[PDB]
């Protein structure tokens, strides 16, 4: 009856384009609960506010979770062109969104690091001439075409994966050029919220 | 298509050291991340280790950590893989492969012993039948040789059907082998027929023709 | 590390057949899975990555699915040439791991082995060694029973055996059987026979030789 919050705590988190995501209907939560843990270091929200978003009852709720670097936070929301909102994660424009910046705390011991911080800077599809490239510019709430031809991790910065389309998806090439980013101390991760509405059920809302 | 193959495999004692070559060819080398993948005499497939388009990054299981280094050349276009300590466990199948999400291609790979055993010449018997029938089956046997392998063929190559040549067995640290070819009667024994047997280890080349017994 | 299994060791189907074979993982895997097939002559090929995705150049009967930690691989249409070791991959983190593999094996109409019996070479025999090799070749299905007879009596020491994969060519294995004696030892006896014991029979095929 209670949102279960507990594969977040526990393996080693996705990159920014693969992330995990979870989604949540049919059950009661404690935010304060999630964040508790971590060292939040950012916490925006557009079209609901932080205080709201932990207080209302909702269709389902979505989270994702992903590790994210700070220095990049820049890059990450709205506005910037950066590859991060072109290729990687777009957020939900029409519905009200989060976006948590934290970082794991020495005592999570649960929470595993990754190698690296990793994340594509160009995703494209070259036509069946391999002269015409199509970018590949992800929609909000879906995931880079490219995680297909893309590794758990970039294996090193400046690499570019490249794979082949069945002549049934066209020909041509998906291309894609990635960027790694060196670890931190500590793991900091990117958490993204978003909720639904729906007629028949309301049953995401507040444990009391 | 692309090509990879490997070289330098070979019997070497426990706590030994060996270099294998994987040359690469059909594919701009330096753009893909390269793996050595190596399958045991069980058939189970382990990774060995992989390293960055730039050669800049490495990875290697914790089993192998440490003992082996892992280089590739760019201008060159061949992965190399240097390997010491080594133990009886790391006696596998050597495959040069093309990395990213999975392995793009596979070298048809290079087979490496660890073994305090000594190295053996193969002795090759050629096998006629009794003193019929419209048509006759022939044998080449291919007696205790260590380590793997040998490439058997008949008549150069030439003759490759009704042709079965059975998986070796290792008894007593040594190895047999044999191989059976059917052929019509008159194609025998009018005609030649030559087994082809080569030990590489034992720097042995053997060429048997079948007379009737 | 994590843990692949894939939950069959072999298959048998039948040319046409779809049949399916399934790798699942010790841990969650985002999705970041292979398979690879390998052919009897050891050659390996990647059939699918990323799950769904299915390598350039290899045909569309196989096809994948799945997620979370249960993954699938689907050949259809099987087809004689189809006759290999499948193998399921996974790529979230280090070390990739690999599974156990799956055998497949396609089903034929039942056939007689043919068998061929060879005395030791008087080049082995020079060297002091004796070895009789029995072949019986292209028979299905797999299981078979070789017995050795020397003067009427069975022997079961000294008997090496060594069976081939199923042909792609013909969906038929084959076996080579191998008594090996020292010449002296060899030079006690006058008669030799290999018998084979088959689906395909109720009395088995021998062969057998004299020394004379
Ligand atoms: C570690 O967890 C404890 C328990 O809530 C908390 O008081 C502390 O602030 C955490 N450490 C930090 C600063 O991350
Ligand atoms: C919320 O979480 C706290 C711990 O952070 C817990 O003590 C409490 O029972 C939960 N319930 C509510 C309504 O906050």
């Amino acid at each position: 009856v209670e949102c279960d919050f507990s594969p977040l705590l526990s393996g080693t988190p996705p990159q920014v384009y693969n992330f995990k995501r979870l989604v949540f209907t049919n059950c009661n939560y404690n935010l304060t609960k999630l964040l508790s843990l971590f060292s939040v270091n950012d916490f925006t929200c557009s079209q609901i506010s932080p205080a709201a978003i932990a207080s209302n009852c909702y269709s389902s709720l979505i989270l994702d979770y992903f590790s994210y670097p700070l220095s990049m936070k820049s890059d990450l929301s709205v506005s910037s062109a950066g590859p991060i909102s072109q290729f990687n994660y777009k957020q939900s424009f029409s519905n009200p969104t989060c976006l948590i910046l934290a970082t794991v705390p020495h005592n999570l011991t649960t929470i595993t690091k990754p190698l690296k911080y990793s994340y594509i800077n160009k995703c494209s599809r070259f036509l069946s001439d391999d002269r015409t490239e199509v970018p590949q510019l992800v929609n909000a709430n879906q995931y880079s075409p490219c995680v297909s031809i893309v590794p758990s991790t970039v294996w090193e910065d400046g690499d570019y994966y490249r794979k082949q389309l069945s002549p049934l998806e066209g020909g041509g090439w998906l291309v894609a050029s990635g960027s790694t980013v060196a670890m931190t101390e500590q793991l900091q991760m990117g958490f993204g919220i978003t909720v639904q509405y729906g007629t028949d059920t309301n049953s995401v809302c507040p444990k009391l | 298509e692309v090509k990879l193959v490997e070289s330098g495999g070979g019997l070497v004692k426990p706590g030994g050291s060996l270099k294998l070559s994987c040359a690469a060819s059909g594919f701009t080398f330096s753009s893909y991340a390269m793996s050595w993948v190596r399958q045991t005499p069980e058939k189970r497939l382990e990774w060995v280790a992989t390293i960055s388009s730039g050669g800049t990054y490495t990875y290697y299981p914790d089993s192998v950590k440490g003992r082996f280094t892992i280089s590739r050349d760019n201008a060159e276009n061949t992965l190399y893989l240097q390997m010491s300590s080594l133990r009886s466990e790391d006696t596998a199948m050597y495959y040069c492969v093309r990395d990213g999400n999975s392995m793009d291609y596979w070298g048809q790979g290079t087979s490496v012993t660890v073994s305090s055993a000594k190295t053996t010449a193969p002795s090759v018997y050629p096998l006629a039948p009794v003193c019929t029938g419209s048509s006759v089956t022939l044998g080449c046997l291919v007696k205790g040789y260590f380590p793997e392998p040998v490439t058997l063929t008949w008549n150069s190559g030439s003759l490759s059907s009704g042709v079965h040549t059975f998986p070796a067995v290792l008894q007593s640290d040594l190895y047999t082998l044999s191989s059976s070819v059917t052929v019509t009667s008159s194609t025998w024994p009018s005609q030649s027929i030559t087994c082809n047997v080569a030990h590489p280890a034992s720097s042995t080349k053997v060429d048997k023709k079948i007379e009737p017994r | 590390d994590i843990q692949m299994t894939q939950t069959t060791s072999s298959l048998s189907a039948s040319l046409g057949d779809r049949v399916t074979i399934i790798c699942r993982a010790s841990q969650d895997i985002n999705n970041y899975l292979n398979w690879y097939q390998q052919k009897p002559d050891g050659t390996v090929k990647l059939l699918i990555y990323y799950t769904s995705r299915l390598h350039s150049g290899v045909p569309s009967r196989f096809s994948g699915s799945g997620s979370g930690s249960d993954y699938s691989l689907t050949i259809s249409n099987l087809e004689q040439e189809d006759i290999a070791t499948y193998f399921c991959q996974q790529a979230n983190t280090l070390p990739p791991t690999f599974g156990a593999g799956t055998k497949l094996e396609l089903r034929r109409a039942d056939a007689a082995p043919t068998v061929s019996i060879f005395p030791p070479s008087s080049e082995q025999l020079t060297s002091g060694g004796a070895s009789v090799v029995c072949f019986l070749n292209n028979f299905y299905p797999k299981d078979i029973n070789v017995k050795w007879k020397i003067d009427g009596s069975e022997r079961q020491n000294g008997v090496l055996n060594s069976w081939t994969d199923q042909d792609s060519k013909d969906s038929t294995y084959s076996m080579s059987s191998t008594l090996t004696l020292t010449k002296d030892e060899y030079e006690r006896h006058n008669s030799y026979t290999c018998e084979a014991t088959h689906k395909t029979s109720t009395s088995p095929i021998v062969k057998s030789f004299n020394r004379n």
